[PDB]
């Protein structure tokens, strides 16, 4: 009854839970899939500040 | 109402606006009060930038907090997996103890008023 | 006279289950004393004392009522430490064909004659009837009363605690009855089984059961 | 789905590129009040197109060209997006409900992998430790300050199960075998691993020694 | 002298259903009632209870209704508290025979012979008729009334408390749904009927079978 | 159990892991609660880094307090000659609050009990 | 004694050291608690550099603030039209709640002697 | 007289675990005296102890709490190193029928019998009643204390070095977890209870079972 | 609501969800088919005739 | 339990260790894989020498 979990695959919601793929699963947040593991995002950095108010562009 | 002590935790977990439970860093597990039966603590969970919501534990076991959503009025809002758990929000409390300071003052004038 | 801590080390260590967190401290405490009450039953050589008991007026007693059965009742207990008269079994139907109002006799300061019956477990006579709560010796199979604490010592044989290792791995294996049907968990239990029917020592399960008296 | 699409809304959808993925920024509110904000990227490169989500919104982006980083708005600051030298962010990753054919429950946890040994994430957690040391001091030296002295991180694997909709335990433990609780009876489970750092596999099974067999 | 509830809180650990959702609390109770009655039936030594009974006059008497069998009827209990007379069991045909009118004579206070006959459970004879109602001590095996609560207290001893828990476990796994299995039922009937078996102190049941006295 | 009002200081003379009193900066002595025989504030003291501790000031003479390590748990630790002590404990205090709320309503039930 | 949960306010239009009321933002009016005739919250003026004082507030209307002076001693100032209304002073409210709770236990033992 | 580093030695050559991170060197010191206290069971040959123990002034008596049972009672111990007279065992049940007050009877600077039940382990009487704590020599079958440290030495004969490694294997492979194999600690529990069938100089094991005198 | 069909005969409507749910006995039959009629979305429908068979798949 | 390496491939980075393919491997450094093995490189033998330091082309 084993139940195993690799080469993870990202969010596919046009799908019902169930039937998703094996290795295909919900909320696949802040996750960078690459090498076949949940290899995480890097943090942003403040680069620089803009100065007019509700830039769109 | 128990209450915490300097207990800053971030939620690993990503927390749904319609959340039943949360969890905080494995290390800081511990550090938010054991709670009991019928017992809870106010938490303020401050995301990212100023948006805040105040909710209480009703109960949690190790690293997984039960919890009650949009009870001192905050609307339920959607949180980052990089969070911020800690503090307690004065109005609740403050209120339920100057409410109890006046009942037991009422209790006690009717008991010399029984009495007499 | 082993405490509960070290038999809930071994069974946290046979199952790769070490801070309790699938078998909580207390449900493995309530096997250790459901084994121990077993093991009792299996082979009452494990687990006998001597227990000071009165006797309430009349021919009619009960043993204390955590005792499963008692064996001997070898030493009739004298006022304060003497220890006095001694006592020997006998048949309770031929003092009823003869004598019968045996249990209207005269209260007597010391017993002379006790009987037993394995059927009736909790009840024995007493000849001639009991006076004043005279206390007397019992030895009867105490049951374990309970181990609600880790700490808390199982006043058992210290071999015996290995047998309530393996029943204790029966009644935790059984939980996970789905892998190969449970038979991790019945070969616990024979494990178990042959462990006190091997038991040389103390009364021999293995031959008829209660052939010992 | 068009019901997916349509809620969260194209008529507001701020689009950027990086790595060949459409970085989609959405921020639409839900009826009765709640409000869901996130960025969701679509790779169509693989065997199968699928979403990474994310929970960083953005006002606008700018995919600078000649170096590949996106450069994102929020706040009135311009973010880069996983850009080198910073610590790992939290992840989130739901398995997919896992409709057991005989209801079970698990008793064997494997999380393998390893804790950060690359010396570029061991870098950026001391420059981490740096600006938190010099915030630290800058606010102890106000005239005082009460709480702040904000805790530094660290990096963790925290793994939920989800027995039929219930969180019942988060495990920690990492390339050793853990145990789930008992007495709970459920056939629809699924996996749910939040960490600040990488995880090989985890496999589960009900006894350990099925845990040998695969 | 166990409660319900360590039972009931045991075959909640074994089934994996804590929460007592599948496997409602009142459904456990009853298996647990079914339980004591079939352990009782199966070594009668595990309830026998000594019950005091009027007795209607004439030689033809009714056993209590809440009883298996009466086993033995130790004392003729004479008025108020004195134990009185004791009674020892006879031969129905014979008393049959000679005086074929037994029941038509004078009434005694005091019954002094008893027939019991295994075929027929409910009815005893008593020899003299009794009179007036007068009361016996009769030890017969108890069966355990029901168990309509969790903290209802089961009166049989705590030793079978592991054959109580495998019966429910026999009786719950035997449902049909998913959540149950076979084999497991199958597996807990024979752990059931072993530990039964390898109770050295009652009554044996492998060995000799209803040669009781 | 007094209270205090905006008070912070730096303990000047370095405290050991085992401390007996403290001494903080000349000025703002005045500043913390003058306090009485059997009367004391919980003090907190926030050291460098984000390690901090917290103490029971008995009493303070002038310029320089009794102290008394080790209340709510927190570790006793060493401090160098630059320190903060400030702010109010929410455990302590409070969970003293809503035990003798508790306490007044059970005295009152008890003497309407008495009464009747 | 009503309570406040995370409300500062500027403090727009300028306070004499003698003033009866002083104008919070328009956005930040609602912020700050409903209040009420008789009811009440304590705040604590900071004003620029480490100046900070605390008063009453009687009653609000609207954006409007009604105020007084000197309630826990604090000296009065003149008040540039750029100040921060926020925080609760933890000195009044814990002492008058450390005195309430003694009042009811006293009140309590005293309705158990009428009773006895 | 070898100590339990050679054991711990061999525990970690068998399992491929010789670094102990696996099977911590406490669990194997646990199952070496485990080990130790089973094959004593098993075969009460491999540690018997001549141990001298003062008696409790009166005809009851108890054997020291660190006993499984004792056999023999060879000689009673005359005050300071003279060997005194020797103790031969009787009946109990006749001591209590003739002289039936043989509790009472004035004590003895030297006891003359022993009577043991091997129902009863912890209790042996003795006649006449000690005095003043005559010591006498005690033959029983002592069990190990403990196995705290590597260094700790084990009393029992090198014999059984093999017994003890299997055992060891026997409980330390029954683990849950992927490093433990199930088969092999059957296999290894058979060839731990083959070993101890083939002592052909102690206690037999197979053919007679607690016949040995 | 689940009808089920016999043989062209509805013999149980059934509403309990995520629960195991029983037909009506007594009628065999060898041409099943299901119709399946809610408001809600619906997972999945499984049959068997017996629960050990539905514990199988 | 046999693990057999043979065909040996080369080394492919984007991928976990676990979940390289059965012939696939790490720190392919100073090999050729043509015929199906590890046939080791050859030295660089030194044939002339440049006349201006600092040489880019």
């Amino acid at each position: 009854t084993t139940l195993k979990l690799t080469a993870y695959s990202g969010e596919v919601p046009r799908t019902l839970p169930r039937l998703l793929p094996d290795t295909a699963s919900q909320r696949a947040l802040n996750v960078r899939l690459d090498n076949g593991g949940l290899t995480p995002t890097r943090q942003p950095r403040f680069e620089a500040n803009i100065s007019v108010d509700n830039a769109k562009t | 109402v128990q209450f915490a002590n300097n207990a800053a935790s971030r939620l690993v977990g990503p927390l749904a606006p319609s959340g039943t439970s949360l969890t905080v860093t494995p290390g800081d597990g511990a550090l938010f009060p054991t709670l009991g039966a019928g017992d809870w603590f106010m938490a303020t969970l401050i995301r990212s930038d100023g948006a805040r919501e105040i909710v209480k534990v009703t109960s949690r076991t190790v690293d997984a907090m039960s919890i009650t959503r949009a009870q001192e009025g905050s609307s339920a809002l959607s949180f980052n997996p990089n969070d911020r758990i800690e503090a307690r929000l004065t109005a609740g409390e403050l209120g339920d103890f100057r409410d109890g300071i006046a009942s037991a003052q009422s209790a006690a004038s009717a008991a010399q008023g029984t009495a007499d | 006279a082993f405490p509960a801590s070290v038999v809930l080390s071994r069974a946290a260590t046979l199952l790769q289950d070490e801070d309790h967190e699938r078998w909580t401290v207390d449900e493995l405490l309530e096997w250790l004393t459901d084994g121990t009450r077993e093991i009792v039953v299996r082979k009452p050589s494990a687990y006998m004392k001597t227990t000071t008991a009165a006797l309430v007026a009349g021919s009619k007693q009960a043993l204390p009522e955590d005792a499963i059965q008692l064996i001997d009742v070898p030493r009739n207990l004298k006022t304060d430490g003497s220890p006095g008269r001694a006592v020997t079994a006998t048949d309770r139907r031929l003092l009823d064909t003869e004598n019968p109002d045996w249990h209207s006799m005269k209260p007597a300061g010391q017993i002379r004659h006790y009987t037993y019956d394995s059927n009736v477990p909790t009840v024995f006579y007493t000849y001639p009837p009991a006076a004043a709560g005279v206390q007397v010796e019992l030895v009867c199979a105490w049951r374990h009363p309970a181990l609600t604490t880790q700490n808390d010592v199982v006043q058992m044989g210290a071999e015996f605690v290995s047998a309530l290792v393996s029943w204790c791995l029966y009644r935790a294996s059984s939980k996970d009855s789905e892998f190969a049907n449970g038979a991790v968990a019945a070969a616990h239990y024979s494990a178990f089984s042959d462990a006190l029917g091997a038991q040389a020592t103390g009364t021999p399960t293995t031959q008829a059961a209660a052939a010992a008296a | 789905t068009r019901n997916d699409w349509m809620k969260t809304g194209p008529g507001n959808i701020v689009g950027g590129q990086f790595n060949g993925r459409y970085f989609a920024s959405y921020e639409y509110i839900e009826p009765s009040g709640a409000a869901f904000s996130g960025t969701l990227i679509f790779d169509t490169t693989g065997a199968a197109p699928f979403i990474i989500r994310s929970n960083h919104k953005a006002d606008a982006f700018f995919h600078e060209l000649q170096t590949g980083a996106l450069y994102f708005l929020v706040g009135k600051e311009i973010f880069e997006w996983d850009a080198l030298g910073q610590v790992n962010e939290t992840l989130s990753w739901r398995s997919k409900q896992f409709v057991l054919p005989m209801p079970t429950n698990f008793g064997a946890i494997l999380i393998e992998g390893s804790t950060a040994a690359s010396e570029e994430e061991q870098a950026a957690y001391d420059a981490e430790r740096q600006r938190i040391e010099v915030e630290n001091a800058t606010n102890f030296a106000l005239p005082n300050g009460d709480m702040m002295q904000r805790l530094p991180a660290e990096g963790f694997v925290s793994v939920s199960i989800y027995a039929d909709g219930k969180l019942v335990k988060t495990v920690s433990k990492m390339n050793r075998m853990a145990r789930l609780p008992s007495g709970f009876l459920a056939r629809i489970w699924e996996i749910e691993v939040n960490s600040n750092i990488n995880i090989s596999d985890i496999v589960l099974a009900t006894t350990g020694q099925e845990l040998r067999n695969v």
